[PDB]
């Protein structure tokens, strides 16, 4: 019956302290965790396992900025600098051995968000449908949206000036490094295509607004 | 040196079982527990089991008995799990970890296996060449109507890997598409051939496409 609670998500301004926390059930106040973090599409990483006085012995590649604390029940993650980079799921853990059977259990993690960070500006490259996709009376446009941050868009497309709901597929965006990329993709026919004089891409994000636009003519 | 190495993504049928295979190297098999994690909807993490690859000793989660069964080959130094009977909430990135004998932390940890259960039909990608529009130039590829994931997408087979963005993929009615982007000098295309080389193993289709003017 042992359980890690954790905070759904946690909000800490850029440089500023950040303290986690992991409440042990009230049965187990004595136990020692791990932490771990977890990046979106990356295994997740052992930061510390963190003992009932407050010993920490963080792991290998984790910073001076990352250190442990123990309060009776709750065990604590304390980031120093509240960097862009610690943005992640933080993750604890426990190991119990009753007779010889092993288990180990986690919190539902904490998701933290760096606030007061400099945005990025999306910037978009479109393709018009290739010739061959054309000779099959069908027209992809491709808008690929890269080196935004944080990873908030909304994306749109019009047609001449009217707004095209259909046929729009808009991924969910990917961290590349410290900013983000996104594509969408407008399915047209090779008609329709061929109709109109215009063609656009639109994304929104964070109050701005990124256009590009095709001519089906050039 | 330290690496545990995970077998490639899984398309399973709803009904059938898939065997995943974590290798162990640059350290001793036989004095570490192997476990096992899954990565849950949303956010967080599931445990499992453990193998103690010594003695063949195995615990799980309640919730896993009937459906995970981990094995060790000493031989091979290669823990597996086998998951039974799989439905869409089986698909999900599996994690084997590694832990002391002593019930501690999960130090070292795979790259992930992304097992897909689903009965929707394996479809080759239709791979278009994205010239530019009307010193330097963006040339694209478009990865149109796939399934199951993975694609691997390269440029000139990898040889061409500064300026490469390959875009999230996006999923619409059990079909995967993709675009993928490079930028290059005019000094370089179009006087070299330039092709963007899609695999997709679940078909076993290879596909390079030339970007011509």
């Amino acid at each position: 019956q042992l359980v890690l609670t954790q905070s759904s998500s946690a909000s800490f301004s850029l440089g500023a302290s950040a303290k986690l926390t992991c409440t042990l059930s009230s049965q187990h106040s004595t136990y020692t965790i791990e932490w771990y973090q977890q990046q979106p599409l990356k295994p997740p990483k052992y930061v510390m396992e963190l003992k009932k006085d407050g010993s920490h012995s963080t792991g290998d590649g984790i910073p001076d900025r990352f250190s442990g604390s123990s309060s009776g029940a709750d065990r604590y993650l304390s980031i120093s600098n509240i960097q862009p980079e610690d943005e992640a799921i933080y993750i604890c853990g426990v190991g119990d051995t009753i007779k010889e059977q092993f288990v180990y259990v986690f919190g539902g993690g904490t998701k933290v968000t760096v606030l007061g960070q400099p945005k990025s500006t999306p910037t978009l490259t479109v393709f018009p449908p290739s010739s061959e996709e054309l000779k099959e009376n069908k027209a992809t446009l491709v808008c690929l949206i890269s080196n935004f941050s944080p990873s908030g868009v909304t994306v749109a497309w019009k047609a001449n000036g009217t707004p095209i709901t259909q046929g729009v597929d808009t991924s969910n965006p990917t961290k590349e490094g410290n900013k983000f990329m996104a594509s969408s993709f407008l399915h047209l026919t090779s008609d329709q295509w061929r109709s109109h004089n215009s063609f656009t891409c639109q994304v929104t994000h964070e109050g701005d607004t990124v256009e590009k636009s095709l001519s089906p003519a050039e | 040196q330290v690496q545990l190495q995970q077998s490639g993504a899984a398309l399973v049928r709803p009904g059938t079982s898939v065997k995943v295979s974590c290798r162990a190297s640059e350290y001793a098999f036989t004095n570490y527990v192997i476990e096992w994690v899954k990565q849950r909807p949303g956010q967080g993490l599931e445990w499992i089991g453990v193998i103690n690859p010594g003695s063949g000793g195995t615990n799980y989660n309640e919730k896993f008995k009937g459906k995970a069964t981990l094995i060790a080959d000493k031989s091979s130094s290669t823990a597996y799990m086998q998951l039974s009977s799989l439905t869409s909430d089986d698909s999900a990135v599996y994690f084997c970890a590694r832990s002391t004998y002593y019930s501690g932390a999960l130090d070292y940890w795979g790259q992930g296996t992304s097992v897909t259960v689903s009965s929707a039909k394996t479809t080759a990608p239709s791979v278009y060449p994205l010239a530019p529009v009307c010193s330097s130039v963006t040339l694209g590829c478009l990865v149109k109507g796939y399934f199951p994931e993975p694609v691997t997408l390269t440029w000139n087979s990898g040889s061409l890997s500064s300026g490469v963005h390959t875009f999230p993929a996006v999923l619409q009615s059990d079909l995967y598409t993709l675009s993928s982007s490079v930028t290059v000098t005019s000094s370089t295309w179009p006087s070299q051939s330039i092709t963007c080389n899609v695999a997709h193993p679940a078909s076993s289709t290879k596909v390079d496409k030339k970007i011509e003017p």
